[PDB]
């Protein structure tokens, strides 16, 4: 309820700034922290390195409601098609970012939540299998953290 | 298309850190 | 359980992942999204702009786990003696990242967790009376973010 | 102390904002 609510939000936002200066110093909070952390870090440093030719892709980005599902699905099953790394596995959530960044640019806020639902799906369906066999997010943090 | 460019730079990526 | 929890930890992950990116661009995944958002840049400020006393300050802190609770506690019922306002808010915040930074770095890392939790008793029971008077959480938003 | 060397730049950093 509201109170309850009130209380747990509360806590969150303790555990949100505490993790967030933690990370500053380069500690973490938890693994999950961690992992967060890293992706962030990681998706700033593709964003960065590759801002030309993320900016291109990204500006070829033409998106309807109507025809955003079939954009995304096509992006990720080509970007996956013939492997699964870690880099590509970053593409995945730069890309998503983008996706989400020009929904609520061009008025289709609605997308944010749908696209979110679509990268969770296809992480757990299609991505994940390969994380456990190559040292899970863990791994992830020791090479891109 | 977009596809391509996303792979190419998750590969490159890919190869400098892992 | 493990499968359960797998599907909503990668959920999670994408929905951190989104909410940053959208951010880096002024959009909020959601009021309590850009709440967070707002206290870190605060944070972030607040830290920057008294870089010098701040560090003073936190370079008093001598604290051990036996006299965590009542450093903690005895600096922040001073902080609020006189008032609450966002700013000091802001303070109490950068002061519990402070120690429970130098908690990390003095091997007392249990600390971090028991830091944490009386940040979110102290918030809940002493600082929402005057946050919901004063606007709520969105008033400090606005305000500062 | 701590607290009032606190207590001062958190009033700094009210006023400027709020």
């Amino acid at each position: 309820g509201p109170l309850g609510s009130m209380s747990q939000s509360n806590r969150e936002l303790v555990v949100d700034f505490l993790s967030y200066k933690l990370s500053q110093k380069g500690y973490s909070w938890s693994q999950m922290a961690a992992v967060k952390q890293a992706l962030r870090e990681a998706g700033d440093e593709f964003e960065l390195r590759y801002r030309r030719a993320f900016s291109d892709l990204t500006s070829q980005l033409h998106i309807t409601p109507g025809t955003a599902y079939q954009s995304f699905e096509q992006v990720v099953n080509e970007l996956f098609r013939d492997g699964v790394n870690w880099g590509r596995i970053v593409a995945f959530f730069s890309f998503g970012g983008a996706l989400c960044v020009e929904s609520v640019d061009k008025e289709m806020q609605v997308l944010v939540s749908r696209i979110a639902a679509w990268m969770a799906t296809y992480l757990n369906d299609h991505l994940e299998p390969w994380i456990q066999e190559n040292g899970g997010w863990d791994t992830f943090v020791e090479l891109y953290g | 298309w977009i596809a391509q460019e996303l792979r190419l730079i998750g590969d490159l990526f890919n190869a400098y850190y892992a």
